[PDB]
């Protein structure tokens, strides 16, 4: 094996939305900056993006202020987020839609929201636009931890998975935009169709998992964004008319505010009450309205058009049936993720975040984590001003870090495989923590059964042995998410009150709590190998 | 989840440089293989990539598939889509990249 | 292919413990008859009892009576049970021990000789060769058996059944088995919705897996009538391993808790098997599960014959145990529901039949699992209804002769329809894959584990025309051997009991059996649903039609 | 489910012909080999069948299963239980054919 030490100024984990961005915006701050991008895929699809998207969902119109978006942010949630984050967010959304459409994003008028777009080749767009900045991109490598010096980030390990390599990054910044986790709980599939899902199953908690072995906080892992979509192949329901249940009852009109959370929590109802299924009532559009919507989704989920066609579905004839997801673990649509400052920076110097992997902020969406991802770097930039990449790493470090990156590939006593102690562990999440099996809802004796199943489940990752470098990559992503499953675990039972309804069900505790209205953060421990809870008080925005 | 039609693969590895779960590679023989087809998120991107349509997305079986594939060229300004329904009628939509809904 | 012609005088669909004990009872009665099983697996341990049973669950201990034992299977139905088929049932539990006994069960004895009873209606036993026990005495009896051999279909003659047509998955033979009567004894159906665990776990269940409906399918397709598959016994069985939970709580006289401890039975007027498990599902929606059975105390004694006794007929809770670190002693044991599975021993799905178990096409008798109207049948009730089938046979053929000569066509027919996806090149589909689409529908539209077992009008109705979608793809199923031709012709099966199932959920418009029958739309038992629902396949529609049955008070 | 330990078998048949789901078969070598582990019901019919111990049952990894196995010794009139642990530790239990239970 060949290990190579690399040197840069910037290096930034993951080249989706935020990582891209923050790669760009720092070649237009300096273009004498080294910027690096270690990427799992390919730059050109990875991520969220790969399908494309539906549409920009966040930017302000004329009269619409941060303020605005705040408040929305939390009518959306709950009272209880990281206001300054959501401010600094929407200081910027109109400007990241702006570089979009300068990047070569195809957009089109029918106020400013009212556009329409082509979101086929997002990725594609916005990958150009990094590579065209001059910014450097290892694709097919694997970040595995944090390089720590004296308690502070000044680099990476990662692993390749086309050629028989091994990575040590030096850095002066370290900026984590790995997106959040999924693949923690049992999908709506599981077996044959086990990735067909409404997150990307390829970000599998990566950061978060890093972050947490190099000892930096987490918050809001309790905050499980479960997504409402098109049944079975999970399209986006935005495109696509009104809620109905099976008796064809708007149940919607039944509460006051028809937000995001409470469509998900209505239509939970409906079925569990008798109702069911529910749907998207497309009934009467017109045959071009039909054609306009299967060219939209084939733009970006065309899964749903195989679906159509194999059951004879015209959505001018028959409704569109909708459910809910696995739960995930993400601060874009959610609010779990890294504890940040207002800079972006995590709790362990030279180490800032963005994007999905950053918790406090719900409803970011890709304008909020391409600003997220500017609002790092800018702050890392800024932190890199005097240093030098000096630091000298003892090569018995390197070592272990390699010990433990490759330790599978040399087990001839191991008895496992990856994929099976992935279902392992999805089984135990959705039957002890709150999954689809159980309606979402969890409570504490149950929660308590998980706690300990995760860490025998721990225990036998030693007993894994896989064949090639991409079962390697598989061996880790099982790693990363059983630690993010134990620090779920300890945060679903800390918190005894329901703060998001379906997103956090605790049945046992159904009330919210004004005695909890505060972050419920976690620490994990190396040296005890447990997870520590930490709380942080909330605060009001006021910028002096 | 996708195939490979080995038959009509004409082996340029183009397949293999966009998936965004690394699931696609290049046999020795130069034809594209998918790791696990359970793995695959349906993002179409490798669909869109092959110049010959040598790939074609499909329902997994095991949730409701019946056969209905769906293949894709890109052009110079659009991508023409093949879909092809159980009983093996062809319907083709062509989406100028311009094109916004 | 080597097309087989046999005859024989009595035809058993089905070596298990309802098929067995015809044979044997058969032999009996006139040791000269020609007595001929078809046994998909190997007799000597095929069907439910494969692994061994934990006790007679139907034996009238002192103080019973076949009259005691209707009042109490009565109960769960609200009195709607095929009360002719119970009471004569209960009339030979006690024989049908004795003949256990007698092929060389061991069974408990006290100080007088008498059987040491376990609760109300069972006593003590070791079960764990019962099968091949019950197999060696069919052998012993002189009856032919044809094991690894599928049967697929009725050979009917007008409206007459005449024998049945099967495949061999050994050899390169397929049997024309012509039978002046034929007693269907296959067992219930399993794998209709999902398990508790699909996938790697799959047939981790309570039913055998191996029973996937062929009886039910064979009778439909010929013309006979089927009742009550609206009745689906759930089993409540420790998690995972699926193993009894008799042994733990009527041998050690354990409470169920809820994760709180509490013993959330007393809550219920009635501690009966379906409040048993619908008290248990509403602990873990409430937030107070997961539920068990309160072990926590026991003797290190106690905990050895624990062990003893699941080795010896679900070895699997040993495994889970040990990996879990698991002691009774100390832990309580974990308890959950299974899937739903159409069946006519725990349940009351099956064949409709007269008192003497002939079904409604002449020549064609049942018994068992397979049979309907009666639930709480256990081990002596199946041998039971075997005895009263194969009696009623004999009766019937004593007349006729084997002269019925079927045409070149018709067999041919079978033999395109048995042997369709081994030759079908252009195939694109598994069996397996069906099987899970299946499952998926059953589970999703049809009150399977994911809806908690509630059922509503409108998911029915969309789990028909899902069905009836799956079956037109059956065209598109290839097989490789005649192994995986088995697995095609158990989903081609399962599908057409599915339809049925899904027909009667959708008839009956009331809730008469909690958790088996949930229908949410119509919460509540209805006076006015006091009779049998009933159906039968019709050939020219390719439909199931749904046939009422009046209740009839049984006078003997 | 179960597995075959291929270097323990004698490739005598007696397991072919015990399944209830006619899961096991001979392959030309004459060892035994199970079509699909995933369809196992765990009824232990082959595992006492081996009169050399070479199929053992585990529970699988997917729904919990941390390696622990069983084999069985049949006897003139009891079956000998070979329990092992996932840390290897053995407990043998012999249950008497005659032996009833509480
Ligand atoms: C199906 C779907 C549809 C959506 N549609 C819309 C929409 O229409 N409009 C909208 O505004 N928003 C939409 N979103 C939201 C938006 O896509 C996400 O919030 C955003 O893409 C997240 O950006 P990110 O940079 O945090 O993560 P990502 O874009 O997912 O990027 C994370 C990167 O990290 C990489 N990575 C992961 N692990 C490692 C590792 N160990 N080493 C190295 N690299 C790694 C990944 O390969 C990836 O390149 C959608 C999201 C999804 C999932
Ligand atoms: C796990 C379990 C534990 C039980 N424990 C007890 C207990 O402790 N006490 C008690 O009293 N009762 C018990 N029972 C109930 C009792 O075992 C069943 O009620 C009884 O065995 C059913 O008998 P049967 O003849 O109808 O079906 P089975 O005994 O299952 O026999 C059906 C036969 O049909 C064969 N077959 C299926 N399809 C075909 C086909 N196409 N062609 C040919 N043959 C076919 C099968 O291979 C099998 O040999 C238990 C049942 C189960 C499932
Ligand atoms: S559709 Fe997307 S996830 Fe699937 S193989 Fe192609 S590129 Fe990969
Ligand atoms: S892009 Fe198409 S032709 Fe090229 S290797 Fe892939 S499947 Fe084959
Ligand atoms: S344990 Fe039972 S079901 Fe499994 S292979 Fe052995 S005999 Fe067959
Ligand atoms: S019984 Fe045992 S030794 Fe004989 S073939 Fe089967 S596994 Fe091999
Ligand atoms: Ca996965
Ligand atoms: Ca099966
Ligand atoms: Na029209
Ligand atoms: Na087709
Ligand atoms: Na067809």
């Amino acid at each position: 094996m060949d290990v190579k030490k690399i040197f840069t100024d910037i290096l930034i984990i993951g080249g989706g939305a935020a990582g891209c961005q923050a790669a760009i915006r720092a070649k237009e701050i300096d273009k004498n900056l080294d910027v690096l991008i270690v990427e799992k895929a390919n730059i050109i699809r990875s991520g969220c993006l790969a399908a494309g998207v539906n549409a920009i969902n966040a930017y302000l119109n004329e009269g619409e202020t941060p303020e605005s978006y705040v408040e929305y942010v939390k009518k959306e949630s709950s009272g209880l987020i990281r206001e300054d984050l959501t401010y600094t967010i929407g200081k910027r959304l109109n400007k990241m839609a702006k570089k979009l459409e300068e990047y070569g994003l195809p957009i089109q008028k029918d106020g400013k929201r009212s556009i329409k777009i082509n979101g086929e080749s997002i990725k594609p767009i916005l990958a150009e636009a990094t590579l065209k900045a001059g910014v450097k991109v290892l694709n097919n490598t694997i970040a595995t931890n944090y390089i720590l010096k004296d308690e502070t980030v000044c680099g990476a390990y990662a692993f390749s998975i086309k050629e028989n390599k091994f990575y040590v990054i030096m850095a002066k910044a370290v900026i984590c935009t790995t997106g959040g986790a999924s693949g923690i709980y049992k999908p709506n599939n599981p077996g044959a169709a086990r990735h067909k899902m409404w997150y990307s199953p390829f970000n599998t908690g990566a950061g978060f998992a890093m972050g947490l072995r190099a000892g930096a906080e987490m918050t809001t892992f309790e905050m499980r964004f479960i997504a409402l979509r098109v049944k079975d192949v999970i399209s986006p329901t935005g495109t696509i008319v009104s809620q109905i249940n099976a008796l064809g009852e708007k149940y919607m009109e039944k509460y006051e505010n028809n937000t995001t959370p409470m469509r998900l929590y209505a239509t939970l109802i409906e079925n569990l009450e008798g109702r069911g299924p529910c749907y998207l009532d497309t009934r009467g559009i017109s045959d071009e309205d039909v054609q306009k919507l299967k060219e939209a989704y084939l733009s970006m989920s065309p899964g749903i058009i195989l679906k159509w066609k194999d059951e004879k579905i015209n959505p001018k004839n028959t409704p569109i049936e909708i459910c809910g997801s696995e739960p995930y673990i993400v601060g874009g649509h959610g609010q779990a993720g890294y504890w940040v400052d207002i800079n972006r920076k995590t709790t362990l110097e030279g180490l800032y975040a963005a994007g999905d992997v950053v918790g406090g902020s719900p409803k970011k969406y890709v304008t909020g984590c391409m600003a997220e991802g500017e609002i790092a770097v800018e702050a890392a930039i800024e932190y890199i001003k005097s240093m030098e990449n000096d630091i000298e790493i003892d090569e018995q470090e390197i070592a272990k870090e390699i010990d433990r990156v490759f330790y599978p590939l040399n087990n001839k006593k191991g008895e496992f495989s990856p994929d099976e102690i992935e279902e392992r562990m999805q089984k135990v999440m959705d039957e002890y923590a709150g999954g689809i099996s159980s309606y979402y809802r969890v409570n504490e004796s149950k929660l308590l059964i998980a706690r300990e199943l995760l860490k025998a489940i721990e225990e036998d990752l030693s007993k894994i042995k896989v064949r090639n470098r991409y079962e390697l990559m598989k061996y880790h992503e099982v790693v990363d998410r059983i630690l993010v499953a134990r620090a779920v675990v300890e945060h679903l039972l800390y918190r005894k009150e329901t703060r998001w309804k379906c997103y956090q069900e605790r049945v046992d505790y159904p009330e919210i709590d004004d005695n909890w209205f505060k972050f419920i953060n976690s620490k994990y421990n190396s040296q005890t190998n447990d997870i520590e809870i930490i709380e942080r008080e909330y605060e009001k925005f006021n910028p002096v | 989840t996708i195939r490979i039609i080995e038959e009509i693969c004409i082996g340029c590895g183009l397949c293999t440089k966009v998936c965004p779960g690394n699931l696609l590679y290049q046999r020795e023989d130069g034809k594209s293989e998918i790791m696990d087809k359970r793995d695959c998120w349906d993002c179409a991107a490798c669909v869109k990539e092959c110049p010959v349509n040598a790939i074609e997305m499909y329902l997994q079986p095991e949730i409701g598939g019946r056969g209905s594939t769906l293949k894709a060229k890109k052009t110079d300004d659009s991508i023409v889509w093949i879909i092809t329904d159980n009983n093996g009628e062809e319907e083709v939509i062509e989406v100028k990249n311009k094109k916004t809904f």
